[PDB]
RNA sequence: AAUGCGCAGAUACCGGGAGGAACGCCGAUGGCGAAGGCAGCCACCUGGUCCACCCGUGACGCUGAGGCGCGAAAGCGUGGGGAGCAAACCGGAUUAGAUACCCGGGUAGUCCACGCCCUAAACGAUGCGCGCUAGGUCUCUGGGUCUCCUGGGGGCCGAAGCUAACGC
């Protein structure tokens, strides 16, 4: 499980500014921290399909957001996946 | 009516989640070994779900029985 | 021919017949009977009645290695399981305790079709 | 790092000696799978509901513990190894739930 | 009733052992899940959800042909397993007959792993989302000033209204 601790090291990582929760790169950022976790699980553990869906919004959730952000700020877009490499 | 002696009234301030306690816990338990009803515990519907998650952790233990012998039949 | 005096005397309820073990102490048969044992053909030996004289039978053929009381233990649901209980009673044997012990699992096999209702 | 309970009912009938001996290995057991021990209660033998390994007692234990999380399973079964050891019942610890309080 | 088992000693009873399968009570008027479905106990791994704070982003939303995944049971392939149960089958009955219901046996199967199959009364026979429109009462689970108020979920009764009607 993410624990605070590590959870924090990301947002305050991918934060915008001091105090940013939850701008596109913080959610992105956390969403992707979840699928790769989740990923790891059903590497092993692959008849575990309940777990699977939660994946497929996860990864859903993810492309939506980026889908957003490469249309607002598409210079901030092409960073963001730059800093975690992804959608690729 | 079917208001006689019920148990919640029986005792005191006990934890709930203590498995190793026993003279509390065997109070819940048939005249055979059987769990007792709510209408019998007047436990609330929470309550009566930790009772059995430890009455059952404390028969794996070996100080609750599973199982009794009807006395008297 | 063994002089136990006390001892343990097991009803065996059922729907079909009913048997009756008389034990040492220890769990080790004395005598027995059954409805079949007193006489009855197939089909009457559940009948109360049968059950009845079962017990007496198996508690006279238990007065001779001279017992004086047995402990009661009742397994079945049959008919006649009571009139087994009566007659032991009323058999001078003094009756010392009686316990319901019919075996049921915790869910454990799958029961004949005759016996698996719905669900 | 969680905080569990050991549960350990070892054979009744023994001695200051084999008893301190599977007492020891407990103890090593414990420590070489991270494991410190915040409290301890050996709760004496007690008269078992039904027969556990053909005894009708058993000497009790309680080891409240934190130790790492991935390394409890096999900490369980290396508890559970020797043969005078009779239940091993590892359970996470829960805050306490007083009812008719 | 018979087939069947039993003097090679069964049935009943006591002690010891091996195994396969399923988890009594708690237990429903309950809960969880998108559906199929999910119940001994412990640990690890992991998905959804609800509430309070009103902190952050700033329309990022809904639906969704194709696609992709999931999908009771039965059924198939390769190994494994096999207690109980049991299609086919082998017998005993019943009957006018009885290729059935009842009875004694019993193979596949039921269980596991991996791979297929993609169906159903797969049902609330009720697509998903959002907004609006009396109340009462029972219940599960949060929160608060905790006679009660305020959320989420499960029932019942009913305003308006609807419905061919039953009903909703
Ligand atoms: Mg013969
Ligand atoms: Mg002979
Ligand atoms: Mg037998
Ligand atoms: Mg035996
Ligand atoms: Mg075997
Ligand atoms: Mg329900
Ligand atoms: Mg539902
Ligand atoms: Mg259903
Ligand atoms: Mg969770
Ligand atoms: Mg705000
Ligand atoms: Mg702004
Ligand atoms: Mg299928
Ligand atoms: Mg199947
Ligand atoms: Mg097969
Ligand atoms: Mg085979
Ligand atoms: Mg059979
Ligand atoms: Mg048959
Ligand atoms: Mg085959
Ligand atoms: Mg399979
Ligand atoms: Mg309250
Ligand atoms: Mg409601
Ligand atoms: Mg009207
Ligand atoms: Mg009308």
């Amino acid at each position: 499980p993410i624990t605070k601790e590590e959870k924090q090291k990301v947002i305050q990582e991918f934060a915008r500014f001091p105090g940013d929760t939850g701008s596109t790169e913080v959610q992105v950022a956390l969403l992707t921290l979840r699928i790769n976790r989740l990923s790891e699980h059903l590497k092993v553990h692959k008849k575990d399909h309940h777990s699977h869906r939660g994946l497929l919004m996860m990864v859903g959730q993810r492309r939506r957001l980026l889908r957003y952000l490469q249309r607002e700020d598409p210079e901030r877009y092409r960073a963001l996946i730059e800093k975690l490499g992804i959608r690729g | 009516p079917s208001r006689k002696a019920k148990v919640k009234a029986t005792l005191g301030e006990f934890d709930l989640r203590d498995y190793r306690n026993v003279e509390v816990l065997k109070r819940f338990l048939s005249e055979t070994g059987k769990i007792l009803p709510r209408r019998r515990t007047g436990l609330s519907g929470k309550e009566q779900r930790i009772l059995a998650k430890t009455i059952k952790r404390a028969r794996i233990l070996g100080l609750l029985p599973f199982t009794e012998k009807l006395v008297r039949k | 021919k063994r002089q136990v005096a006390s001892g343990r005397a097991y009803i065996h309820a059922s729907y079909n017949n009913t048997i009756v073990t008389i034990t040492d102490p220890d769990g080790n048969p004395i005598t027995w009977s059954s409805g079949g044992v007193i006489g009855y053909k197939g089909s009457r030996k559940g009948t109360p009645y049968a059950a009845q004289l079962a017990a007496l039978d198996a508690a006279k053929k238990a007065m001779a290695y001279g017992m004086q009381s047995v402990d009661v233990i009742v397994r079945g649901t049959g008919a006649g399981r009571e009139q087994a209980i009566r007659a032991l009673q009323a058999s001078g044997l003094q009756v010392k305790s009686i316990v319901d012990d019919t075996p049921v699992p915790h869910n454990g096999c799958r029961p004949k079709k005759k016996f698996r209702k719905a669900s | 790092m969680r905080r569990y309970e050991v549960n350990i009912v070892l054979n009744p009938n023994l001695d200051q000696s084999q008893l301190a001996l599977e007492k020891e290995i407990i103890q090593r057991a414990l420590e070489n799978y991270g494991a410190r021990v915040e409290k301890v209660e050996e709760l004496g033998l007690r008269r078992l509901a039904y027969p556990i390994a053909k005894d009708p007692q058993g000497y009790f234990l309680w080891y409240q513990v934190e130790m790492p999380e991935d390394r409890v399973n096999d900490l369980a079964r290396e508890l559970r190894i020797r043969d005078n050891v009779r239940r091993v019942m590892v359970v996470k610890s829960q805050e306490p739930f007083l009812a008719n309080a």
